[PDB]
């Protein structure tokens, strides 16, 4: 037995019900892809290892 | 016959006759050169053959580079020099180690002196670590090891 709030709340997310907001106004989409977030690595090497 | 790798050296410097111990760690370290300076002369009816005559011995440069970090005795020296005050000499040991850091091969400077110390540029784009390069200039040169 699993009650609908014990979903809410432990359960994972879908994808497919979302709602986009572009400045003040609200447009329906069909695809928002691409919110990633990249680092570089800056590296330094010795002599004694 | 098996050839030594380039990426594992030590240098030590050598301060009154005392060692530096946090002075160790370098990313780069130039090779180092002897030159018997010649000169090329020439007889009368020889046409054929070439004949030098030896002259003095030129030693090159020892070049180094390294991050910035915490003040050092070889930094302390190095601004003492650059800043007007008087000339003073170091010694220098460089040292080739193996998989057991046994110096297999070492090369032993006299008289080093600071001449030249150097940063990288303040670049906004960069992704790159603040490089000191630093240059000292030696009277002699003396390698000792099983390797060479």
């Amino acid at each position: 037995a699993i009650t609908p709030e014990q979903i809410a709340v432990e359960y994972p997310i879908p994808t497919y019900r979302f709602v986009v907001s572009v400045g003040d106004e609200q447009i329906p989409f069909n695809n928002v892809s691409g919110l990633d977030v990249h680092y570089d690595v800056i590296e330094y090497k010795d002599g004694i290892g | 016959y098996t050839p030594s790798v380039s990426h594992r050296f030590i240098a030590s410097f050598l301060f009154n006759n005392i060692p530096s111990p946090l002075d160790i760690a370098f990313q780069r370290i130039s090779g180092l050169s002897r030159e018997l300076q010649t000169t090329q002369y020439s007889q009368g009816g020889e046409n054929a053959r070439n004949v030098w005559l030896a002259e003095k011995i030129q030693h090159g440069s020892l070049h180094l580079e390294r991050g910035v970090m915490t003040v050092t005795p070889l930094t302390l020296m190095f601004d003492r020099v650059l800043r007007g005050e008087k000339a003073v000499y170091a010694d220098v040991v460089i040292m080739l180690l193996n998989e057991n850091s046994v110096p297999v091969a070492s090369w032993t400077l006299s008289n080093a002196l600071p001449v030249r110390w150097s940063t990288g540029d303040f670049d906004a784009n960069s992704n790159a670590v603040l490089v000191n390069s630093l240059e000292l200039r030696y009277q002699d040169m003396r390698w000792l090891g099983v390797k060479v």
